């Protein structure tokens, strides 16, 4: 869930 | 404690220098990537648990983007300026079936921002208040988000009364634009959900993910 | 100019000393009559053209009544107190299919009003701000309503900082409850419209008239 | 339109 969002917030 | 308007203003300056609906949607997907960067530039936002950052953004993205292009459209005649450089004129939005909501954006937001000459610092502080919404469901520590919101409007008021001493009701005037923003934000989502249901209007991956569940 | 909190407070004190949904609706119809009297007691409200008074009330009745019973329910455990003297417990609203919205009222409104100890004067001033909504469509003179709203939150802030000097962020905290109020207000209408569509749930004449067009 | 409301606001 919320794949894209998490990846962007992590980097 | 610690929430200078300088950092906020910087976050604002760092992120921003045929069917109208389709264009608006594409521009929304594009801005969502930039929104994440904007947020990371907001003090203490990244120090929150990942899940909470995800919760706040998924809860405020629509109002956050509306506030942005609305302020960017202040100099525009009767329409808005998209982040893609495209212009959506009032008549064009009307001819697409979105005249009502579009007009609300111009009248309740763009027009008022222009009348009071809302500056970027004020815009940034208001978006920060929206980002830090303690009412977001699922938050691991709502009290914490509440504190951040408080520190933000505390710095905002200080900023006002100092930059615009002659206008003692300015701070309150900026905050009283949020009720309209919340409403307009809710209405835009409805439209978006209907567009997704009908299938027409291409919706990119990022915008589509925001239209997920919950 | 001229908008004392004393008059507002007075207006508040002067108007207020089986299926849960049905009860809430009946209580809403009952309060609508009282709302008109409350408004007339708000300074300068009656000096506005009749059509405009009608416009403002039809635009804010739902948020105005929510703000009222929410503040009245501060001492209530897990539920709200209706103007009819009836109590709606959280579990009861949940067992009726309205748990989600009901919980939002408790969490975003009733709970927060209780945490900050919002007083009647503050409640009255906020309802006055809602009443005087310059964004209401059709207003013959929106600028005028705007001025009244400004005079209200100017007296409100003065009231605060004086009664609660120790809490410099109080004024902003009260205003930041409006975004939630606007949202909750919009959601309650949707439910009401659905209830009217299904036919179930008796809706009295006054409440029914508010559910008219526009 | 708005029958009830007007009557109450007038009195
Ligand atoms: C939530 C949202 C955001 C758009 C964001 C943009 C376009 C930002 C930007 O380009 O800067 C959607 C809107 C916002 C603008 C209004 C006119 C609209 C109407 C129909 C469908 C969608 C929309
Ligand atoms: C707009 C509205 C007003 C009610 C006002 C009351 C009941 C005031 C009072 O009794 O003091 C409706 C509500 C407000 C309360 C919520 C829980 C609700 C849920 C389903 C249907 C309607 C409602």
């Amino acid at each position: 869930k919320h794949k894209i969002l998490h990846r962007l917030l992590q980097d | 404690e610690d929430m200078p308007v300088e950092r906020i203003l910087e976050a604002e300056l760092a992120v921003e220098p045929n069917d109208p609906v389709t264009n608006i949607c594409q521009a929304a997907d594009k801005q969502l990537f930039t929104l994440v960067e904007w947020a990371k530039r907001i003090p203490h936002f990244s120090e929150l648990p990942l899940d909470d950052q995800v919760i706040l953004l998924r809860a405020g993205w629509n109002e956050l983007l509306i506030a942005s292009f609305s302020h960017r459209s202040i100099a525009v005649k009767d329409g808005i300026l998209l982040a893609t450089g495209l212009h959506v004129h009032r008549n064009s939005a009307h001819s697409a079936g979105v005249g009502a909501i579009f007009d609300r954006v111009l009248t309740e937001l763009v027009s008022k921002m222009r009348d009071m000459q809302m500056d970027k610092t004020e815009l940034g502080c208001l978006r920060a208040i929206v980002l830090f919404n303690p009412d977001s469901k699922g938050l691991s520590n709502p009290a914490e988000v509440e504190a951040l919101r408080e520190k933000v409007y505390a710095s905002l008021e200080a900023y006002c009364k100092h930059k615009y001493p002659e206008q003692p009701g300015r701070f309150a005037k900026l905050l009283l634009r949020l009720p309209a923003l919340r409403s307009i934000g809710l209405k835009c989502l409805e439209h978006l959900f209907f567009f997704k249901l009908i299938g027409d209007t291409p919706i990119d991956t990022f915008l589509m993910e925001m239209l997920e569940a919950p």
